């Protein structure tokens, strides 16, 4: 999930 | 001195273009040396083989989750996950090479290409290359991801290795  | 890698990318098999990055080992030489060692393959397990599993055009490309393939694996050599060096480097546009994380001391081998200036990562993420040549195979890529990831093709990092 990240970088959002 | 700086090292040179590359990634052959395929679409579904057909090869695409060769992207090379330099890592910036000068600034950031543990998370520079995770990435050149798993992309030769040195330790016994890389990137070789590997798709970009989340693509969302205008943002980055991301991969490098060997392990499960679907954002929840990855390893680095120093074994599951290591802190972040510094943050000395920026998002400062599209090309930028940054690892990609779940919070603060969490990396482990996947990363992200991005493909535009991404300024709220900075300090989240640590950057530690850029896009040496084929910059467009990159833009290419885009083409099949989606606004939540999500891609059509599967894209894979055909063979990968160390140049310089």
């Amino acid at each position: 999930a990240a970088p959002f | 001195v700086n090292p040179t890698v590359f990634f052959d990318i395929a679409v579904d098999g057909e090869p695409l273009g060769r992207v090379s990055f330099e890592l910036f080992a000068d600034k950031v030489p543990k998370t520079a040396e995770n990435f050149r060692a798993l992309s030769t393959g040195e330790k016994g397990f890389g990137y070789k083989g590997s798709c970009f599993h989340r693509i969302i055009p205008g943002f980055m490309c991301q991969g490098g989750d060997f392990t499960r393939h679907n954002g929840t694996g990855g390893k680095s050599i120093y074994g599951e996950k290591f802190e972040d060096e510094n943050f000395i480097l920026k998002h400062t546009g599209p090309g930028i090479l940054s690892m990609a994380n779940a919070g603060p001391n969490t990396n482990g081998s996947q990363f992200f290409i991005c493909t535009a200036k991404t300024e709220w990562l900075d300090g989240k993420h640590v950057v530690f290359g850029k896009v040496k040549e084929g910059m467009n195979i990159v833009e290419a890529m885009e083409r099949f991801g989606s606004r939540n990831g999500k891609t059509s093709k599967k894209i894979t990092i055909a063979d990968c290795g160390q140049l310089e």
